[PDB]
């Protein structure tokens, strides 16, 4: 197929396995979790340009929408964490253990 | 939090199940998982301690995980197809991404790391939602694509998932960490199943639920969260130890109950299907989850714990907690086997 | 094209001015300066309001996207169902503005 | 109900103006003469070419050219 | 004043697609008879190239029908210059 | 790592002792690495090379009884001359068991893994024979 | 080479996620992502998405990436080799990527793609007086009646929700 | 458990963006329109088993109109070939080919 | 599979209609009610056959038919048409507002020596009728036999034989 699909696609694995290999902060998770977003988005709007599916094009809109409410759920989780032990560290996060 | 609030996002929440169950197009299944979650975020943060809020982030993080990588298995359908319509998947990558995907929104091993945290940090009824009503839309898209099913990654899935939900029971006191291996152990049994007769999926769903709503509604009736608070019960109120005991031996399939009647027409239609050995070690597997049943009915039934001096206060005030449908629930989780030819309604 | 040749010489003339900018006064020799704010050295306590009005806007923002198609919106045939959604998602965000006033969202930034 | 308005009018004259706007706007399409001759606009308007029939024989109200008298007029939107 | 210049610009805009649809015939047998100038060049380029290749069969369609398919861009544009290629494939995108 | 069971199977039984027996400590040594990954991943260890350690022992341990299990399996139908017997796997996994005790350096490891994976080899041998399927295609 | 320019964009595209994956710092992370939103939309105007190019500018980058920012602002108090090799390997394993299917004009990594510029597969005709992309949205309000309803009933429920839990109570 | 309620009440919820050669705003095709009509109306009723070996080959044409794989490596091919036939001298571009020719209409 | 059939290029050779837009925007409400015939029976066929090879010749009487309409304008009214269409090719966007008064001149000057009616609002974008002897296309996408359908369910419903025969369960 198509050669841009490649690199859309690779973009989408490699936010994901950063997404997947966290380092410390949680908003790093989210940057990650964003960039699967945007990559999905660029992803289904060149094939629904490139097939002229003319009543799909308000679909990446919605896939806009929807998402970024989910990020904003989000950065409220993370603040939530960030009003608990001052930062958004990802290892203070290990109460449900036992 | 505000009743009308609540009422709200709970009608959201099944409103999300809902637009999953009855929509034939793709976006809009994953609208309602999107939906499902957001609504669902503000019923596990209800009582704003550092353990719901970590429950929620990493219940947030997992199916939003899983979302994204739902939503990749829907964009390579449209690759690979065109079109929209939630059926069979037109590639094998895109069916590897939606059943990852699946397996993670129910949880099943080895995606299970968020089930026994989640549910520890949450309160007993966003518990009980979490264990039953977060399994139907997942189920339902699992249901809607099992032409496109790998066969090897769905039975590596249910196997993994009842082994490692009945070894990881075994070392707990949490009532509420042994309904989530529970929980794993019986999502394995449901999707081993899967592609050989959904209808006792379903079946193998709706008991399930049963049984796990008298549970929860016990541990909520009773207001225990650990073994050895259940193990008061007896000196507290006697019928609910009896209750706790039909359920836990009809969670963990002894006939003549009704949660033998599930697993019993599990292994019914995996060996039509000339699978011998995989329902035989899934059965074998089911007396772990059976072990950590036996566990709790010698904790709570069988034998009495010592109790403290206050529990006599409490013996002069009766429970003014709603028991939503509790006696049904216990008789419909324990008795209900000589009914197992019903079981054609779900066709 | 015509847009990439502007966009790179808006770029190009701000990145000259700001070489120049930074790097004409550094000619001079002035001085090797030693030099050892109103909070002394404590950390920056966050404030809850600020990210309410900032998530206020990303909701309110994303209900804009949903609006910004009805000039080409109201050209269609279907104009009942099309005044009545148009009508729904202004109404919608008047709605979600006014929950954010009256449960005190809208406070010491009102 | 009119002491309420002359409140409402002198503490928050903003709010006022904002829910009558947004009242007129809800329900004056439903009152107007011309929210007619809108969709008749909208349907008026030639986006795509107009695909010709195969003349079997018997339609008596499909023209044989532009300038024929049976068809769609459109002297309503040239007068108004 | 709207009320009047909005439909006015209507009738206006009316006036611009019927000169359109007026045109749009002779549009047509232009460019069929653009694309199939195209396509036969290309065929017999493709004849007097592919002859040392085994197997190739000369203008052998991929797919299985026999109706006409609209042609892709590089069914057209693929043996030519890559200038005529951009001015065919990004100027309307790129046009200001 | 289909392909490595098939190539296992693929060349009868005491025949020829060095694919069989390359084939049984690839597939050991692919189990290895998957062990490996989830302990790395699940227990994170104190550095890199402790890391490397951990894997390095998982991967020749599991490599190890392959090794041992398929020699012992191809030379006792060797000198046995009875291809289809599951007796010949039943001691292959018994010396597989006594590797792993031997690599956890225990008598008592050793007899349990003796017995469960010479049952468990016997087990498998009779599914070859009888074609036991346990990934089962529908069929009804 | 500007035949290819699409495909050079993606490859920037697929660098700027080695920028975030990488995850220096939250706020770096963003830059990068940024830059990667900014370069994707430059993609999607490429064919013709103006509507959806603009709206990765105005609503992702604009909207969302700004509260992003301004969130990570409010934490990570203002004052590594793992970062370093990550990315130095994104940047290997993508270029090597690249010089396979540019010498090859054909890779598999899961799926066959093809090595020519993407150009290739355009359609070769008009749309008229519309964008086809800009009629399609317009539906929205027409077509997409109940999308638009439960779209709109997850963003109040959205302002709910945060509402909600992030008051503490 | 698909409950199918759009068909139980007659509400068409979603089924307008579910294929591509479904109704259009002003009656726009897709550029795969009459491949997925085939595939449609040769698949239809007649269950997905069935579906996936009575109609593989409109499903097989239209997938290749999708994603025009054929034809990219059949356009390879060939532009392949004329380079290395550039390289070795053996052939050499008509002048409708090289830009000096003043185009059709 | 099959081999594309394509014409030959003396097959596509035709006197081309070499004037600029603006040209054919300033001409073109009487081109649509002059070259009505041969447009219609083109675009006629182009809608059914769905295929342009099989379009040619109509096509061809389109290109016939547009250039007896310039010749026609160029031995009467060559200039109100060229000072119109001078005034339409200087706009951007070739407005018909800022040009009516060389329009009223150029509709005077046909109307006077060719008795042509410039078409109403409305007029052109009618759906006419186009009577053809050309026939209709039975298979226009070229469609194979369709599969046959399942079994349809016909028979009076009778109950179950010794019910749900589940093991032991008599009814
Ligand atoms: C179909 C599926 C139905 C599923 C269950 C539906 C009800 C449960 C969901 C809502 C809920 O919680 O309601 C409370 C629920 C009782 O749950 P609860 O709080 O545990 O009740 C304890 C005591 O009732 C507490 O006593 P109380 O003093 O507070 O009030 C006395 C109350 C007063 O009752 C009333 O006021 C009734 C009149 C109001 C109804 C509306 C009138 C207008 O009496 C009762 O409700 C008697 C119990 C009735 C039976 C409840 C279970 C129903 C059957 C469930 C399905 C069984 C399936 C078996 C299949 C087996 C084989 C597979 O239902 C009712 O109160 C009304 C039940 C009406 C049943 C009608 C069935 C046919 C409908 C058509
Ligand atoms: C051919 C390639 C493909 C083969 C099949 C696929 C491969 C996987 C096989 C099945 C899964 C086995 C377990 C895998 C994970 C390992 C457990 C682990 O993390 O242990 C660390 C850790 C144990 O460390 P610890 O708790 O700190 O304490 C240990 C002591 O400190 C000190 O402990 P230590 O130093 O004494 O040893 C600790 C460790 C070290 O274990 C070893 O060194 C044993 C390695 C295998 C030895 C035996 C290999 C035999 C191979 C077959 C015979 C060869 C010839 C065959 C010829 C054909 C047949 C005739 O032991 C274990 O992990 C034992 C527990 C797990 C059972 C392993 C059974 C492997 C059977 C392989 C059959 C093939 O355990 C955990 O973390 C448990 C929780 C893990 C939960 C997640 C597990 C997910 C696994 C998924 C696998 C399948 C993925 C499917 C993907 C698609 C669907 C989504
Ligand atoms: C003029 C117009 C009006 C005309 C009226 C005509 C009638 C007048 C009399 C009105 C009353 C009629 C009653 C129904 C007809 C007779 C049904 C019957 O006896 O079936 C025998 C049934 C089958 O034996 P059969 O000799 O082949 O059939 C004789 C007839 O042809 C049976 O006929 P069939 O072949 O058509 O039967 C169909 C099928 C025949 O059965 C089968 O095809 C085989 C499958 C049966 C179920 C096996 C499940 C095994 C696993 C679970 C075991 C649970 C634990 C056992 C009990 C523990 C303690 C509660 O039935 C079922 O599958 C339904 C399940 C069994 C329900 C039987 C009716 C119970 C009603 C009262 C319930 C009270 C509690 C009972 C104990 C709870 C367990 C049932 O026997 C058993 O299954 C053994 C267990 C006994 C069942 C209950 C017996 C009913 C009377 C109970 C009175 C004592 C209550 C003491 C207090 C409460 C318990 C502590
Ligand atoms: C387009 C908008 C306007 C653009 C900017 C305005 C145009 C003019 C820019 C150049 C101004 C002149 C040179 C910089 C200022 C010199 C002032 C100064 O401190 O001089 C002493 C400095 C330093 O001399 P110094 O050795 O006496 O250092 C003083 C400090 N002590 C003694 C403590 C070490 O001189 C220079 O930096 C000389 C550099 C070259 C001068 C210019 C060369 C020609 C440029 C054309
Ligand atoms: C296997 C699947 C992935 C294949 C590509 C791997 C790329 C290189 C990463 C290897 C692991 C390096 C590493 O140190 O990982 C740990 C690190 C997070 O750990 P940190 O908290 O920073 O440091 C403590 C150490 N545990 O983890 C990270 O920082 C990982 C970030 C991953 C971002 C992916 C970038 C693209 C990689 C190529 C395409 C895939
Ligand atoms: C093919 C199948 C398709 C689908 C079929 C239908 C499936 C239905 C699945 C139902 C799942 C129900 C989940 C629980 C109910 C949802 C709301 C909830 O959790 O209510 C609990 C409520 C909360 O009150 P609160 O005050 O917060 O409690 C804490 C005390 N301080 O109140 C309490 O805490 C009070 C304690 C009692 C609450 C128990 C409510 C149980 C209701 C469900 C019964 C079981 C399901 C129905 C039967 C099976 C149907 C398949
Ligand atoms: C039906 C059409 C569509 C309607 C929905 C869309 C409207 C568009 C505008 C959206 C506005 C969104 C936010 C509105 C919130 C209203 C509630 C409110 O603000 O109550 C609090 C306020 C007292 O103010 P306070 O709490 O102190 O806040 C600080 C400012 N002083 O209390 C007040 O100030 C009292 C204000 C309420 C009474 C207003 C009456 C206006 C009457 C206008 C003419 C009739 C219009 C009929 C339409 C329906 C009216 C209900
Ligand atoms: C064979 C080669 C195996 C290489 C991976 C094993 C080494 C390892 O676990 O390294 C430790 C590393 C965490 O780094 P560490 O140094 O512990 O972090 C503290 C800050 N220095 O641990 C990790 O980064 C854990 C994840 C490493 C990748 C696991 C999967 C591939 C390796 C196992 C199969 C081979
Ligand atoms: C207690 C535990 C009891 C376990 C009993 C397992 C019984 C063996 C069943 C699997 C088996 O060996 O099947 C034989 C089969 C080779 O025969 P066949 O089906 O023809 O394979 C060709 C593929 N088209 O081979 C296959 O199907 C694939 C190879 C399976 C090998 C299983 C053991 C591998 C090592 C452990 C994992």
């Amino acid at each position: 197929m198509s050669l841009v699909y490649m690199n859309i696609m690779m973009a989408f694995t490699v936010s994901l396995t950063g997404l997947l290999m966290y380092r410390s902060h949680l908003m790093s998770s989210l940057l990650c979790l964003e960039g699967m977003m945007l990559s999905l988005f660029i992803l289904a709007t060149l094939m629904i340009l490139n097939s002229h599916f003319t009543l799909a094009s308000m679909m990446p809109i919605i896939l806009l929408v929807f998402a970024a409410c989910e990020a904003a759920l989000g950065l409220s989780l993370l603040v939530m964490v960030s009003n608990t032990y001052g930062t958004d560290y990802v290892q203070n996060l290990n109460l449900l253990q036992c | 939090m505000n009743p009308i609030i609540l009422i709200i996002i709970l009608m959201t929440v099944m409103l999300g199940t809902i637009i999953v169950m009855i929509s034939t197009h793709w976006l809009l299944i994953w609208i309602g998982f999107e939906m499902n979650m957001l609504a669902i975020i503000p019923i596990m943060m209800k009582k704003h301690n550092p353990r719901a809020t970590e429950a929620s982030t990493k219940y947030f993080l997992t199916q939003s995980t899983a979302s994204m990588l739902l939503m990749m298995a829907i964009i390579i359908n449209l690759m690979f197809s065109g079109q929209w319509t939630v059926m069979k998947l037109f590639n094998p990558m895109a069916s590897m991404l939606m059943t990852m995907a699946l397996a993670m929104k129910l949880g099943m091993a080895p995606f299970h790391f968020w089930v026994p945290e989640v549910t520890q940090g949450i309160p007993l009824s966003s518990g009980l939602i979490l264990l039953t009503w977060q399994k139907l839309a997942p189920m339902s898209v699992l249901y809607q694509i099992l032409p496109s099913i790998n066969l090897d990654l769905i039975l590596t899935l249910s196997i993994l998932s009842i082994t490692i939900g009945g070894w990881g029971g075994l070392n707990q006191t949490q009532l509420r960490k042994i309904m989530a291996y529970s929980s794993i152990a019986h999502m394995g049994w449901m999707t081993a199943v899967l592609l050989y007769n959904p209808t006792m999926t379903l079946l193998n769903l709706i008991i399930y639920i049963i049984m796990t709503s008298t549970m929860f509604t016990l541990f909520m009736a009773n207001s225990t969260t650990t073994t050895l608070s259940l193990s008061h019960t007896w000196n507290k109120a006697p019928i609910m130890t009896i209750l706790v005991l039909i359920t836990l031996l009809s969670m963990g399939g002894l006939p003549p109950l009704s949660g033998f009647m599930p697993k019993w027409m599990i292994i019914q239609e995996m060996t039509k299907n000339d699978s011998i050995i995989l329902p035989t070690l899934m059965a074998i597997t089911a007396l772990l989850n059976l072990y950590f049943y036996m566990r709790l009915t010698y904790s709570t039934a069988l034998t009495m714990f010592p109790s403290t001096n206050n529990m006599k206060m409490k013996w002069q005030f009766p429970t003014t907690k709603r028991m939503t449908l509790l006696p049904t629930m216990t008789v419909l989780s324990t008795m209900l086997l000589p009914l197992t030819p019903i079981l054609s309604i779900l066709e | 094209m015509n847009l990439m040749i502007t966009l790179l010489t808006n770029f190009t003339l701000a990145t000259l001015l700001v070489t120049i900018a930074f790097w004409l006064p550094q000619l001079n020799v002035y001085s090797e300066k030693t030099s050892p704010d109103p909070m002394g050295s404590a950390r920056l306590p966050f404030s809850m309001k600020f990210f309410l009005v900032a998530i206020t806007f990303l909701l309110f923002d994303l209900e804009i996207a949903l609006l910004l198609p009805l000039p080409w919106a109201s050209q269609t045939t279907n104009l009942n169902t099309m005044l009545t959604m148009a009508l729904l998602l202004i109404f919608l965000l008047a709605v979600s503005l006014a929950y954010e006033w009256t449960q005190k969202g809208l406070e010491w930034t009102e | 109900v009119a002491a309420f308005l002359k409140n409402v009018w002198a503490k928050e004259p903003v709010l006022v103006a904002s829910f009558a706007i947004a009242g007129l706007a809800v329900i004056l399409p439903t009152l107007s003469p011309y929210t007619k001759y809108s969709l008749m606009i909208n349907r008026a308007t030639p986006y795509n070419y107009p695909v010709p029939l195969r003349d079997d024989g018997n339609m008596p109200d499909v023209p044989s050219h532009p300038q024929d008298p049976q068809g769609p007029s459109l002297e309503w939107l040239k007068r108004l | 004043s709207m009320m009047r210049w909005n439909r006015e610009r209507r009738r206006l805009q009316i006036e611009d697609f019927e000169a359109r649809i007026a045109l749009m015939p002779l549009l047509q047998a232009e460019k069929d008879r653009r694309v199939l100038q195209m396509l036969r060049e290309n065929l017999e380029e493709e004849a007097t190239i592919m002859k040392d290749v085994p197997g190739w069969k000369v203008g052998e369609s991929v797919f299985h029908t026999t109706r006409w398919v609209t042609p892709m861009m590089g069914e057209l544009y693929g043996l030519r210059t890559g200038e005529e290629i951009l001015s065919s494939t990004y100027g309307f995108i790129w046009y200001t | 790592a289909k392909t490595l069971l098939h190539q296992y199977w693929d060349i009868p039984e005491g025949t020829e002792c060095h694919r069989k027996t390359y084939a049984a400590t690839s597939i050991g040594g692919a189990s290895g690495l998957v062990v490996s990954a989830y302990s790395v991943a699940l227990k994170t260890p104190t550095s890199f090379l402790e890391g490397v350690a951990r894997t390095g022992r998982y991967t020749f341990t599991a490599a190890a009884i392959g090794a041992i299990f398929g020699l012992t399996s191809c030379i006792s139908a060797q000198v046995r001359e009875k291809p289809d017997d599951p007796l010949n796997y039943l001691i292959g996994g018994c010396a597989g068991g006594l590797t792993l005790g031997a690599r956890t350096r225990s008598y008592g490891i050793g007899a349990a893994a003796c017995a469960y994976m010479g049952l468990t080899a016997a087990l498998v041998k009779m599914g070859q024979l009888e074609g036991w399927k346990v990934f089962a295609e529908p069929k009804v | 080479m500007m035949t290819y320019i699409v495909f050079i964009l993606s490859i920037i595209f697929v660098m700027g996620f080695v920028g975030f994956s990488s995850k220096p710092s939250p706020i770096y992370g963003g830059l990068g992502l940024i830059v990667s939103g900014g370069v994707g939309c430059g993609i999607v105007l490429n064919f013709g998405g103006s509507f959806l190019g603009l709206m990765v500018f105005l609503i992702y980058l604009g909207g969302m990436m700004v509260v992003f920012g301004y969130t990570t602002a409010m934490a990570t108090e203002q004052y590594n080799k793992v970062v370093l090799g990550t990315f130095i390997t994104g940047l290997l394993m993508e270029f090597l990527m690249v010089y396979y299917v540019l010498k090859d004009k054909e890779v598999e990594i899961v799926f066959k793609f093809n090595g020519m510029g993407d150009w290739v597969i355009y359609d070769t005709g008009d749309s008229g007086f519309f964008s086809e992309e800009a009629m399609g949205i317009a539906a929205l309000y027409s077509y997409g009646t109940w999308l638009v309803i439960v779209t709109g009933w997850s963003l109040l429920i959205g302002v709910v929700v945060i509402m909600e839990i992030t008051r503490g109570n | 458990p698909f409950f199918d309620v759009q068909k139980k009440l007659g509400v068409d919820l979603d089924h307008w963006m579910t294929i591509q050669s479904a109704e259009q705003p002003h009656r726009i095709p897709a550029r795969c329109h009459a491949f997925e009509k085939e595939w449609i109306e040769c698949a239809h009723g007649i269950g997905s088993i069935r579906a996936e070996k009575e109609c593989k080959i409109e499903f097989e044409d239209f997938r290749e109109c999708l994603l025009r794989q054929k034809t990219m490596k059949r356009l390879n091919a060939i532009k392949r070939q004329r380079d290395k036939l550039i390289k070795e001298g053996k052939y050499t571009p008509p002048p409708h080919h090289s830009g000096q020719e003043d185009l059709r209409p | 599979p099959g081999i594309v059939e394509l014409p030959s290029l003396e097959d596509l050779k035709v006197q081309e209609v070499k004037v600029s837009s603006s040209v054919l925007k300033a001409a073109a409400h009487h081109y649509g009610a002059q070259c009505d015939k041969p447009n219609k029976e083109f675009m006629l066929c182009r809608w059914e056959e769905k295929d342009p090879r099989r379009c040619l010749e109509e096509g061809k009487l389109v290109n016939q038919c547009a250039l007896e309409f310039f010749r026609q304008i160029k031995r009467h009214c060559a200039e109100p048409f060229t000072e119109y269409w001078t005034c339409i090719d200087y706009s951007g966007l070739q407005l018909f507002r800022r040009c009516r008064k060389e329009q009223a001149q150029f509709d005077k000057c046909v109307l006077d020596k060719l008795g042509w009616v410039r078409p109403d609002l409305g007029e052109l974008s009618k759906v006419t009728k186009v009577k053809t002897d050309r026939p209709l296309p039975e298979n226009p996408y070229h469609s194979r036999a369709r599969p046959e359908p399942n079994p349809e369910v016909e028979g009076d419903l009778k109950p179950a034989r010794h019910g749900s025969r589940l093991f032991f369960w008599t009814m």
